C-alpha cells in the first residue's frame, strides 16, 4: 500500500523511481534492481537471493519476480519462460486498468520477454544478463581474504590424485576424473544409497574402497586411509529445495550432513607448514536460505561461486561451489561435445518443444507422435553430460533411477571445475 | 607393612625402588612417579585414579604420595595444592616427623622444598615430566595429557568464552584479575560475523569455554547452532603447530539439546558427554552434560543418572515460570587442575 | 586373541587388512599371504 502511494508520487515526477525500493516500498536504498528500474534495500536483496531461483511443480516461478512475494501472480505465455508476475506490482508498473485488460488477453507475454521492451512506468534494463552475473560477485556483505594459491608442481615430480569423496552418489566426480585422464591414486567415498553404490562399482569396475555413513567415519579413519590430495561433496537439496512438497524444516537432516562435510574437510587438511597441495569443492544448490548462505560461507571461509550448467550443458542447474581449486571464478567454456540443445540430447524420432529442461501445464518436456512424453532415463543421462546407458546396472525402477539422476552434478561443469588439476596431478 | 622399610632398606641395604614406599608391598608393578622408590600395581591403580583429585575449596583430595585421603596436612605455599598424611611422613621420613610438621603450620611440603635433611623419602628430580610419562605409559587408553607447568613458569591464562562470560567464576577461582582494566578474559555474545581472521586479532587464548543456554530463551537460534559455532571457534583459537604450551577447551550444555543432536554434538567433540548432575538429599535438583579436555573431567562422571531422569528433569524446569539461573557451581570445579598449569593469585 | 582382537579392529575400518598377519596376527608384516588378502610374517613363511 505504501508501495502503491510512492509509485503514485513518482509518476507526479515528484520522487525518481531509482532513488526508491520497486520491491517493497522501502526509503533504505542501498542497490538497484538488477532486471529493472529502480533502488533495492537489503531485506530484498536476501528475499531475491532466496526466492528468485524457486520454481513451483508447475515449473514456472514461486513467487513474482519484481518482488518476490506478492499475492496471485501472472503467469506467462511465450514459450520456455517461467516468470510471474502479481497483480500488485503490475497496478504500479504498467497501470492500475492495464492489469485487468492483460489478463483478457489470451496470447500473453510477460515483460522480460515483451517484444517491444519499454513501457511508460517501467522499461527493462539492458545488461540483464550481465547485471544477474555480477549480482553474486555483488555478495560482498560477507567478506573473506581469497583462497591461497600453490604454485604449480614440475610435471615429472607429479603423482596420482587422492580422492575422499563424501556424498559420492554415482561417482561422477572419479568419472569426471577418469574423462580428464588424472591418474587417481585411490578413492575413498562414503554413500548409503544401494543403488548409487551399485552404479558406482560397476561403472567403476571395483577401484572405489567404499565405506558405510559419513557420521560414523572418524579422524583416525581419516589419517589411516592415507593422505588426501581432492576432497569433494555436495549436501543433499531434496529437502533443501522448495520443489519437494514435504517442506517440514529446512536444515533437519541435511543442515547435519554439511557439517560430517565439514569436519572430514578439517579432519583431511594438512597441517600449517606442511605446503603440499591440497584442494577441495563443496557444491549446493541456489534455492537456498541466506542465513543459510551466511553459515556455509563462515564455516568453510569462503565466498560461494554460482555455476550454472545452461553455459555448457542442456539443463538449468545452477549450483553453489565453495573450494579453492584454481580457476574456479574463469568463465565456462563448452565444448563440441557438449549439447547446449536439448533436441541434440533426444533419442532419434523424438522432437522437444523446449530448448533447456527443468526436471523436479508443461510437465513432461517432449512431443513426439502428437502426444507428451517424459524424457528417456538414458537422455536425462545425455541432458547432463553423463556417457551413455550410464545408470543402467541393477534392475531398479524407472521413477527411482530418473530420482538417482536428478540429484547429481552436472558432468561438464564438474569436468570444468577439476580441469586444472591436471596441473597439479599425473596424466594416463 | 609401611613400618617395616626402614629395617628392609637400613639393615638390608636395600634399594627403594624394589619395595612400595606407599604401602610396604615388596612386588612393585613400577617406580613412584614424584618420589624415589617403587609402586606395586593396585596402588599404582589407586594413583592413576586419584591423580587429579581436588577438594571444592581448592586443595588436592587425596595424600600426594600415596593417594589417602582419611589424614591430610595443608601446605602453606599459597601456590602448592600438594596435602599429605601423617603414615606417611612418619614411615618414610623418620618416626616423630609428622606430629612436628603438623606443630610447625608454616611448613612448606617436599615438592616445594627439598633443602629440609629427609631420613629416607627423597624426590625424584624432573618429577612433573616423570609424572606425565608414568600417566602415558602406566594409564589404560591414555587421553590428551600436558606437563605440570612449574610454579615461576606459571603465566596468566588466557579465556575466550563463548554465549557465556566465565569472568566471574574463575576470578572467584583466583584464575583472573580484579585490579586489571586490560581484561584477560574476551567474552563474545554473537558470534555469526566472526572470522578466523578475527579470533586470530584478538590474540591466542590457554582456555576456551562455550556454553549452550538455559531453558529461558534469550533468542530462538536453535542449540545446535551453539554447538556449531563453538567447533569452528575452537579450530580458530587452535595453537599453532608445533607449540609446547597447554591448550585446553571446555563445552558445556544444560540439557537443551535433544539425544539426535546430543550424538551429533558427541561425535564432533570426539568423545561422549559428561553428565555432572546437582544431587541434595538424595534427589536429583539439576544436571549438565560436558565435553572438555581437562584433566579428570571425565571422573567426575555419574553413570548413576539415567536419560529418562533428565527428560523428565527437563519438563519439570521448562514448565517452571521461574526465570533461568546459569549454574554456575556445577562447572566451577571443573577449572581447578588448570591450577596446576596456570597462574593462580588472591587477594 | 591378539591377532581377533586386531581383526576386530580391521573390520571398524581402522586398519587394513593387508597391514596385518591374518595367520598369527603378527605386526611384523613383511610378505602378503599367496592364497588369501593379508600380510604374512616370516614365521609364518617358515
Ligand atoms: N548420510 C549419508 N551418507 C552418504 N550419502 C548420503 C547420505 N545421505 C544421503 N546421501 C546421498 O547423497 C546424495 C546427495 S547429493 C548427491 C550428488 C552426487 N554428487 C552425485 O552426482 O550423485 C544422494 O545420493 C543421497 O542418497
Ligand atoms: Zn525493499
Ligand atoms: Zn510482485
Ligand atoms: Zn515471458
Ligand atoms: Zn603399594
Ligand atoms: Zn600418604
Ligand atoms: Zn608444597
Ligand atoms: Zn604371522
Amino acid at each position: 500500500r505504501t508501495r502503491e502511494r510512492l509509485v503514485y508520487e513518482v509518476r507526479q515526477k515528484c520522487r525518481n523511481i531509482e532513488d526508491i525500493c520497486i520491491s517493497c516500498g522501502s526509503l533504505n536504498v542501498t542497490l538497484e534492481h538488477p532486471l529493472f528500474v529502480g533502488g533495492m534495500c537489503q531485506n530484498c536483496k536476501n528475499c531475491f537471493l532466496e526466492c528468485a531461483y524457486q520454481y513451483d511443480d508447475d515449473g514456472y516461478q514461486s513467487y513474482c519476480t519484481i518482488c518476490c512475494g506478492g499475492r496471485e501472480v501472472l503467469m506467462c505465455g511465450n514459450n520456455n519462460c517461467c516468470r510471474c508476475f502479481c497483480v500488485e506490482c503490475v497496478d504500479l508498473l504498467v497501470g492500475p486498468g492495464a492489469a485487468q485488460a492483460a489478463i483478457k488477453e489470451d496470447p500473453w507475454n510477460c515483460y522480460m520477454c515483451g517484444h517491444k521492451g519499454t513501457y511508460g512506468l517501467l522499461r527493462r534494463r539492458e545488461d540483464w544478463p550481465s547485471r544477474l552475473q555480477m549480482f553474486f560477485a555483488n555478495n560482498h556483505d560477507q567478506e573473506f581474504d581469497p583462497p591461497k594459491v600453490y604454485p604449480p608442481v614440475p610435471a615429472e615430480k607429479r603423482k596420482p590424485i587422492r580422492v575422499l569423496s563424501l556424498f559420492d552418489g554415482i561417482a561422477t566426480g572419479l568419472l569426471v576424473l577418469k574423462d580428464l585422464g588424472i591418474q587417481v591414486d585411490r578413492y575413498i567415498a562414503s554413500e548409503v544409497c544401494e543403488d548409487s553404490i551399485t552404479v558406482g562399482m560397476v561403472r567403476h569396475q571395483g577401484k572405489i574402497m567404499y565405506v558405510g555413513d559419513v557420521r560414523s567415519v572418524t579422524q583416525k579413519h581419516i589419517q589411516e586411509w592415507g593422505p588426501f590430495d581432492l576432497v569433494i561433496g555436495g549436501s543433499p537439496c531434496n529437502d533443501l529445495s522448495i520443489v519437494n512438497p514435504a517442506r517440514k524444516g529446512l536444515y533437519e537432516g541435511t543442515g547435519r550432513l554439511f557439517f560430517e562435510f565439514y569436519r572430514l574437510l578439517h579432519d583431511a587438511r594438512p597441517k600449517e607448514g606442511d605446503d603440499r597441495p591440497f584442494f577441495w569443492l563443496f557444491e549446493n544448490v541456489v534455492a537456498m536460505g541466506v542465513s543459510d548462505k551466511r553459515d556455509i560461507s563462515r564455516f568453510l571461509e569462503s565466498n560461494p561461486v554460482m555455476i550454472d550448467a545452461k553455459e555448457v550443458s542442456a539443463a538449468h542447474r545452477a549450483r553453489y561451489f565453495w573450494g579453492n581449486l584454481p580457476g574456479m571464478n574463469r568463465p565456462l567454456a563448452s565444448t563440441v561435445n557438449d549439447k547446449l540443445e536439448l533436441q541434440e540430447c533426444l533419442e532419434h524420432g523424438r522432437i522437444a518443444k523446449f530448448s533447456k529442461v527443468r526436471t523436479i501445464d508443461q510437465h513432461f518436456p517432449v512431443f513426439m507422435n502428437e502426444k507428451e512424453d517424459i524424457l528417456w532415463c538414458t537422455e536425462m543421462e545425455r541432458v547432463f553430460g553423463f556417457p551413455v546407458h550410464y545408470t543402467d546396472v541393477s534392475n531398479m525402477s524407472r521413477l527411482a533411477r530418473q530420482r538417482l539422476l536428478g540429484r547429481s552434478w552436472s558432468v561438464p561443469v564438474i569436468r570444468h571445475l577439476f580441469a586444472p588439476l591436471k596441473e597439479y596431478f599425473a596424466c594416463v | 607393612g609401611r613400618d617395616l622399610i626402614a629395617y628392609e632398606v637400613k639393615a638390608n641395604q636395600r634399594n627403594i625402588e624394589d619395595i612400595c614406599i606407599c604401602c610396604g608391598s615388596l612386588q612393585v608393578h613400577t617406580q613412584h612417579p614424584l618420589f624415589e622408590g617403587g609402586i606395586c600395581a593396585p596402588c599404582k591403580d589407586k594413583f592413576l585414579d586419584a591423580l587429579f583429585l581436588y577438594d571444592d575449596d581448592g586443595y588436592q583430595s587425596y595424600c600426594s604420595i600415596c593417594c589417602s585421603g582419611e589424614t591430610l596436612l595443608i601446605c602453606g605455599n599459597p601456590d602448592c595444592t600438594r596435602c599429605y598424611c601423617f603414615e606417611c611422613v612418619d614411615s618414610l621420613v623418620g618416626p616423630g616427623t609428622s606430629g612436628k610438621v603438623h606443630a610447625m603450620s608454616n611448613w612448606v611440603c617436599y615438592l616445594c622444598l627439598p633443602s629440609s635433611r629427609s631420613g629416607l623419602l627423597q624426590r625424584r628430580r624432573k618429577w612433573r615430566s616423570q609424572l606425565k610419562a608414568f600417566y602415558d605409559r602406566e594409564s589404560e587408553n591414555p587421553l590428551e595429557m600436558f606437563e605440570t607447568v612449574p610454579v615461576w613458569r606459571r603465566q596468566p591464562v588466557r579465556v575466550l568464552s563463548l554465549f557465556e562470560d566465565i569472568k566471574k567464576e574463575l576470578t572467584s577461582l583466583g584464575f583472573l584479575e580484579s585490579g586489571s582494566d586490560p581484561g584477560q578474559l574476551k567474552h563474545v555474545v554473537d558470534v555469526t560475523d566472526t572470522v578466523r581472521k578475527d579470533v586470530e586479532e584478538w590474540g591466542p587464548f590457554d582456555l576456551v569455554y562455550g556454553a549452550t543456554p538455559p531453558l529461558g530463551h534469550t533468542c530462538d537460534r536453535p542449540p545446535s547452532w551453539y554447538l556449531f559455532q563453538f567447533h569452528r571457534l575452537l579450530q580458530y583459537a587452535r595453537p599453532k603447530p608445533g607449540s609446547p604450551g597447554p591448550f585446553f577447551w571446555m563445552f558445556v550444555d544444560n540439557l537443551v539439546l535433544n539425544k539426535e543432536d546430543l550424538d551429533v554434538a558427541s561425535r564432533f567433540l570426539e568423545m561422549e558427554p559428561v553428565t555432572i548432575p546437582d544431587v541434595h538429599g538424595g534427589s536429583l535438583q539439576n544436571a549438565v552434560r560436558v565435553w572438555s579436555n581437562i584433566p579428570a573431567i571425565r571422573s567426575r562422571h555419574w553413570a548413576l543418572v539415567s536419560e529418562e531422569e533428565l527428560s523428565l528433569l527437563a519438563q519439570n524446569k521448562q514448565s517452571s515460570k521461574l526465570a533461568a539461573k546459569w549454574p554456575t557451581k556445577l562447572v566451577k570445579n571443573c577449572f581447578l587442575p588448570l591450577r596446576e598449569y596456570f597462574k593462580y593469585f588472591s587477594t
